[PDB]
């Protein structure tokens, strides 16, 4: 839930601190990376499957994306498209849509 | 005691009002018409539950009563007012892909919500595995038009009747109007028409919206003096 | 909660029936406003039975007594050099002003349908109104 | 009640059948 | 838990699929009644038995009838309804008439919360047909007000337990009919022989009025 | 003091148009797909025309046309159809572009 996710995140703070003290750097610079490097240095796995190996990355990547429940203590969806199911989708979809729209209105190499 | 008085003053104020919104404002028989409300299908496509509200036929083509689809868009907007008043959830659904941009953007603006795309097997009867058991169902659905693109009628009013879910609706002359709560003859094809329902259906919803915040300041102020 | 037999009774008797039985605790919350202002017709499921023998739809057809006058200006004219502007709801078409004219000099006292045709023709030739016949 | 009430009348625009070519000949 | 659920049949129907031939599974009827009126019926599919008792019960509760009883304790009128081909009869009866009924009925009418009835079922006795055709006709039963706000009159109830004294169980909320209904000598109804014959007195049965337990 | 919807009824344009075979009308391109265009007329539906093989650009949205009505509806009931199947779509032939 969402409050479980707070605390995940305080509790990412407080270790995040607890391991700049370990490794003997500043709290307040130490990136991501700094953090990664220090988990691999302290817990080391020859595990070749990289999300097998230990990590103790910020909550809004550990955890999945898709959230809590959609909907407030009053049960009301915050996205207006949530009764589709595939709310993320078909937003886009009509996000994209309106962009052609407009594009009516007005008037390869190194991608995949 | 709080509730006491909160209920009474907030929910039950507006049941005791005929009209407590004033949507008879909104719309007129002769705005109706010039939306070209009352067009519809020719007499072959006609569905014989929908006689009642045909005013009859015009070269094979038969022509909804307007006066009849004034009443019962009356009927359907103070209801739909009143289901937004009380912060009831709003679901339009509409198959035709003509609109589904219109009415997605509609439903967004209006704070309410849309569903415009493949209708899934048991979005409302299996909801609860769909969602997840919390999950909160409609308390209002709305079709802008009540058939698929097979022209058979759509799940979703079957399945909104099997939840208890009032359906306000749409209806043409080839619709079926038996499962629909309160249902609105008129033309559903014509891209006038459609906008016109959309902003009828948005200013109720919005003047609902309003109100209910306006009454809500109101009793929280004077309870507290 | 709730009863899923849409084809007997409507939603509101259903919920009504339930509440009454104690099964549903809480009445919905669209429960009051249906109470308050209940449709024309109870939303019970029926089945569209098809019509046999001598049961016919009671649609009538929308007929006027211009109508005459119209099929036979269009009988003899047909459709004119101006086209019908339908997005205007005051638009007066040649034909509505063929009916109009003949409606006035109708007011006049005459009665001869076939006379008062060429009356009328005559009178909007007058007017200068193009007036090119079929064949 | 009112005189724009529809009045009931044989289809007035209504086309004659298609006489087939011989129709009305001996 | 208000709820009693009831097993009215189970079937082991065998399947013929292309790999394995003959399969087993059962189908299992239940029925659920709160014994206040409301009550409704479900059929379950499964592998196993409980599974199939388990999904019966639990659609059955989500399909719940709500079945109008006369002083809480019997159908308001006569019913005699056909459902594909099976006749069920069903007759109003006074207080400790009890239910005598078949059983599937008897069980059905105690979910539902109905002590006094009598029932003849004629034609298939298909427990399915048998037990949704009751439902259709429980359900579609009209009650005295629903009568008197029909028809805009007085339905005054004529007891001999208590004499001439007319007792009004229903009356109509609108206006109330001034022009008496008509009295027809003759009424138009269609009888059953059966009736007929029981009233009469020839419908000599060596199984008809045999004592039997409580129900 | 308000007109009645019969008076509508009967005084509306479309009322007056009689018949739809053949008949003049000026619509609105509100839509263009590639080579099709979608015009609407005043009538229930829409009718969507090919785009003249002479001066085919000159059409875009909102361009004013003159159509000769075939049909407002096109249906037709098939065998054993008990209701009559309809495209959505009228029935008419694009003569070109109108000008004041
Ligand atoms: S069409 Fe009439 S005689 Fe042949
Ligand atoms: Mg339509």
């Amino acid at each position: 839930t969402e409050d479980f996710i707070k605390k995940q995140i305080e509790e990412f703070n407080i270790g995040k601190r607890h391991l700049a003290n370990m490794m003997g750097e500043d709290p307040e610079t130490f990136t991501q990376e700094d953090i990664d490097r220090a988990i691999a240095y302290l817990f080391p796995s020859g595990l070749f499957e990289k999300r097998a190996r230990p990590v103790m990355k910020h909550p809004e990547q550990i955890f999945p994306r898709q959230r809590a429940i959609q909907w407030g203590e009053d049960g009301r969806p915050f996205h207006y498209l949530f009764y589709t199911g595939k709310q993320s989708y078909y937003s886009l979809m009509h996000d994209v849509y309106g962009m052609l729209l407009n594009l009516e209105k007005h008037q390869v190499i190194g991608s995949r | 005691e709080d509730s006491t008085d909160f209920n009474d003053k907030i929910l039950n104020e507006p049941l005791k009002h005929s009209d407590f919104f004033n949507v008879k404002e909104l719309f007129s028989v002769r705005s109706l018409f010039d939306a070209r409300v009352h067009l519809g299908h020719k007499a072959g496509c006609r569905h014989r539950f929908m006689e009642p509200y045909i005013f009859g036929s015009r070269l094979d083509h038969d022509i909804i009563d307007l006066e009849q689809t004034a009443t019962h868009l009356q009927l359907a907007l103070n209801f739909t007012a009143h289901m937004a008043y009380r912060k009831g959830i709003i679901l339009f659904i509409s198959r035709n892909r003509q609109f589904s941009y219109l009415i997605e953007n509609m439903a967004r603006d209006c704070g309410e919500y849309a569903h415009t795309r493949y209708f899934r097997g048991g979005m409302l009867t299996n909801a609860r595995l769909l969602f997840g058991p919390t999950v909160r169902l409609p308390d209002l659905i709305i079709f802008l038009h009540t058939l698929n693109n097979i022209f058979e009628p759509h799940v979703a009013v079957r399945d909104a009747a099997k939840m208890n879910i009032p359906t306000v609706g749409i209806v043409d002359t080839n619709c079926n109007p038996c499962l629909i709560t309160y249902p609105v003859p008129g033309n559903d094809d014509s891209p006038l028409a459609v906008h016109l329902y959309c902003r009828l259906f948005q200013t109720a919803i919005t003047r609902a919206k309003e109100k209910r915040q306006q009454v809500e300041a109101l009793y929280r102020l004077q309870g507290q003096k | 909660a709730g009863s899923r037999l849409e084809t007997v009774g409507s939603i509101f008797s259903r919920t009504r029936d339930l509440v009454r039985a104690g099964v549903l605790k809480e009445k919905p919350l669209w429960f009051d406003v249906y109470d308050a202002f209940p449709p024309l017709r109870e939303p019970v499921f029926q089945r569209p039975r098809v019509r046999y023998g001598k049961a016919k739809a009671p649609i009538q057809d929308i007929w006027y007594h211009e109508d005459r006058i119209r099929a036979k200006f269009y009988s003899v004219y047909g459709s004119g050099q101006r086209a019908f502007d339908l997005f205007n709801p005051n638009f007066k078409s040649t034909c509505q002003r063929f009916v109009e004219k003949y409606t006035e000099l109708q007011k006049l006292g005459e009665t001869d349908e076939e006379k008062l045709f060429v009356e009328t023709g005559k009178a909007l030739l007058a007017e200068g109104v193009i007036l090119r016949r079929v064949g | 009640s009112n005189e724009d009430l529809p009045i009931s009348m044989e289809n007035p625009y209504k086309e004659p059948l298609k006489k087939c070519i011989l129709c009305g000949k001996h | 838990e208000d709820f009693d659920t009831r097993i009215l049949e189970v079937r082991n129907v065998f399947t013929m699929t292309a790999k394995e031939g003959r399969k087993k599974s059962i189908r299992v009827l239940v029925a659920v009644g709160n014994g206040k009126g409301a009550a409704g019926f479900s059929i379950g599919k499964a592998t196993d038995r409980m599974d199939a008792f388990r999904k019966a019960k639990n659609r059955a509760v989500h399909h719940l009838h709500y079945i109008e009883r006369y002083e809480d304790h019997t159908i308001f009128h006569d019913i005699s309804l056909r459902f594909k081909r099976t006749h069920i009869k069903m007759k109003k009866q006074p207080k400790g008439y009890g239910l005598r009924c078949h059983r599937a009925i008897i069980t059905i009418c105690r979910l539902i919360g109905i002590k006094d009835m009598y029932a003849k079922v004629s034609g298939s006795i298909n427990m399915l047909s048998l037990t949704q055709g009751l439902f259709r006709g429980l359900s579609r039963q009209e009650t005295h007000q629903q009568l008197a706000d029909k028809k805009g009159l007085h339905v005054v109830e004529i007891r001999e337990e208590c004499g001439p004294l007319p007792i009004v169980v229903a009356s109509p909320r609108g206006p109330l009919r001034k022009d008496p209904e008509p009295e027809d000598e003759v009424p138009d109804v269609k009888l059953d022989w059966e009736d007929v014959k029981t009233a009469q007195g020839m419908k000599r049965s060596v199984w008809s009025n045999l004592k039997r337990a409580a129900t | 003091n308000v007109e009645s919807f019969a008076s509508m009824l009967r005084h509306s344009p479309l009322t007056q148009m009689g018949p739809a075979k053949d008949k003049l009308v000026i619509g609105r391109i509100f839509h263009i797909v590639e080579n099709d265009l979608y015009i609407d007329f005043g009538g229930k539906f829409h009718c969507v025309c090919r785009r003249p093989e002479v001066d085919g650009e000159k059409y875009q949205k909102g361009t004013r046309v003159r159509l000769r009505l075939l049909d407002l509806e096109l249906t037709s009931r098939f065998l054993g159809a008990t209701t009559d199947t309809t495209v959505l779509e009228a029935n008419a032939v694009l003569l070109g572009i109108q000008e004041s």
